């Protein structure tokens, strides 16, 4: 219980409507789109996992693509040299000791030299203004599992996991706040797991009730359910693995109840 | 960067080197910290990638504001307000004769402050020192050096191989505990008090253990009575010799009821009951503040 | 790996 809580989550609110990336901007790439994105992302995902990257690392790195792209037109050659630019930044930002560049030009199969790695870095930081400290759905998760009772690991696991599909698809997601795809994103999970709802605290908390959830409610849901068919599968892959439970392999709920 | 006009080196960051210069325009004079961009090696370091970015979002009158940043390919220079020095180098030109009482007091408060704003806005300094403050000739006093800090959004976990000072790290760090908590930046808080009032260093210590245990005989072996949780971590021992509390007017004599009081709350065992940098702030201790001026 |  800090005496800090409930400043920070009002600051993280306050901050995340300024670190917003523009909704409509793969529309007016000319030579990239969603689907490319998605490509794009599923590839981090397993580069964190190889690695051992924390999972804000990721959260991090989408972020980063996600204001870069929507200030920078890139050409489909050069956008996974900027996914692996924003990997080496989130890593330096969020890990304790990030792999060496040389494991990042590795990991692309010698594909860009180191040079042009570290040049594209930079070129990052500028167009973002070294604004790095972004919150995420990772963030606003972690903050919201204060306040469950009991705490569940199935919940946390399912939540972290759900909230890691919805970096995938720029369409729908970049349309809600971080703030608000945890929300659904928690009480998705929750009712998944158990039949319980988004809870009064966070109601009062958050200032969101499970009416405003539901949009993102829908959206989560239709990802949730088309998982296994979606043509890329690391994070799938990801939460097989029983440090997470294997919550990838329990069954979404057919209907939400609302 | 063809504005400035470097005047003379005044020390160094954990990276990068810290000029005296001055604004050719507008006069203003400023610290530069200038870091060499290794574009072959590794990048822009990751220290330059936290205190930026954190302190771009701190605005606060005892944080050391960052004016503005300069990035060229080869080098990326950090331009910060001037501060005339740091309170290390004042602690020892100022021994023998001592800093005086509300001086100290004045210092305390203006830091739980700054350390207050800094904790409401998710970020950790984690490595306060009194070579990491810094102090002007009016008096004021402000947190300086954030390469180490970290954004707590998600907990912040340990280097199992620490690279974060001896002297002023909490014993939850020293026992092997797996996260950071704001309670390390009190704990730290509290040492430099204790040390600006004494002349000398609370628990200067020659190794891990040695710090361990010179925590411990000052301020007593902690039990599950006292911090329930330490029997069961990870570097906590059975063998661990077993002393008993000494009298805080005998660790500092100088300091009246009333800081022994707050002194004592800073220097918890146990993280979650240490106090907070917004209620230090309400301690009676702070009653009959001012701002002195140091004698610089 | 390489990869659109």
């Amino acid at each position: 219980v800090p005496d800090y809580h409930e400043d920070i989550h009002t600051y993280l609110r306050e901050m995340e409507v300024k670190c917003k990336p523009k909704v409509g901007y793969m529309k007016k790439q000319p030579d990239i789109t969603n689907s490319m994105r998605a490509i794009l992302v599923d590839w981090l995902v397993e580069v964190g996992e190889e690695y051992k990257l924390q999972n804000e690392t990721l959260h991090l790195a989408v972020n980063y693509i996600d204001r870069f792209l929507s200030s920078m037109s890139v050409l489909r050659g050069k956008l996974q040299l900027v996914g692996t630019a924003a990997m080496l930044l989130a890593s330096k930002f969020e890990e304790i000791y990030p792999p060496e560049v040389a494991e990042f030009v590795y990991i692309t199969d010698d594909t860009y030299t180191k040079k042009q790695v570290l040049r594209m870095e930079h070129l990052v930081l500028k167009v973002l203004t070294f604004d790095l400290a972004a919150p995420t759905v990772n963030q606003f998760l972690t903050q919201y599992f204060l306040h469950q009772q009991p705490a569940n690991c199935k919940v946390e696991s399912l939540a972290m996991f759900l909230g890691e599909l919805s970096l995938i698809d720029a369409d729908p997601y970049l349309k809600y706040l971080p703030s608000v795809i945890a929300g659904a994103a928690f009480h998705l999970a929750l009712y998944t797991v158990t039949g319980q709802s988004w809870p009064e605290s966070l109601i009062r908390k958050t200032g969101y009730t499970l009416e405003s959830l539901k949009p993102c409610l829908m959206d989560l849901h239709q990802t949730y359910l088309k998982a296994p068919q979606h043509a890329q599968q690391s994070i799938r892959e990801k939460y097989k693995n029983s440090k997470y439970h294997g919550v990838s392999l329990l069954n979404p709920p057919e209907t939400l109840n609302l | 960067m063809e504005n400035f006009q470097k005047v003379e080196k005044i020390g160094e960051g954990t990276y990068g080197v810290v000029y005296k210069a001055r604004n050719k325009l507008t006069g203003e004079v400023v610290a530069l910290k200038k870091i060499r961009l290794d574009t072959e090696t590794e990048g822009v370091p990751s220290t330059a990638i936290r205190e930026i970015s954190l302190l771009k979002e701190l605005n606060h009158p005892n944080i050391v504001k960052l004016l503005d940043v300069i990035h060229t390919e080869n080098k990326l220079y950090l331009v910060f307000e001037f501060l005339h020095q740091d309170l290390k180098k004042f602690m020892d030109a100022s021994a023998l004769t001592g800093i005086p009482l509300p001086l100290i007091k004045s210092y305390l408060f203006q830091l739980l402050q700054g350390l207050a704003f800094c904790h409401s806005h998710r970020v950790l300094h984690r490595d306060l020192k009194p070579q990491n403050l810094l102090i002007n000739t009016e008096g004021a006093i402000k947190l300086a050096d954030f390469g180490l800090a970290r954004a707590f959004g998600v907990p912040v976990r340990t280097y199992t191989h620490e690279v974060v000072t001896l002297w002023y790290r909490a014993p939850e760090i020293l026992l092997g505990c797996k996260y950071y908590s704001t309670a390390v930046d009190i704990w730290s808080l509290g040492c430099i008090f204790a040390e600006m009032v004494t002349r000398r260093a609370l628990f200067p210590g020659d190794s891990e253990i040695d710090q361990l245990f010179r925590i411990f005989r000052t301020l007593g072996t902690p039990d599950e009575v006292v911090w329930p949780g330490v029997t069961s971590m990870p570097d906590y021992k059975p063998s661990f010799p077993k002393w008993a509390r000494q009298d805080f007017s005998k660790v500092v004599p100088p300091l009246d009821e009333d800081g022994r009081s707050l002194l004592s709350q800073m220097l918890h065992y146990d993280p979650n009951k240490r106090i907070s940098a917004k209620a230090a702030l309400a301690h009676p201790f702070f009653q009959d503040v001012t701002k002195p001026v140091p004698h610089l | 790996r390489r990869l659109f």
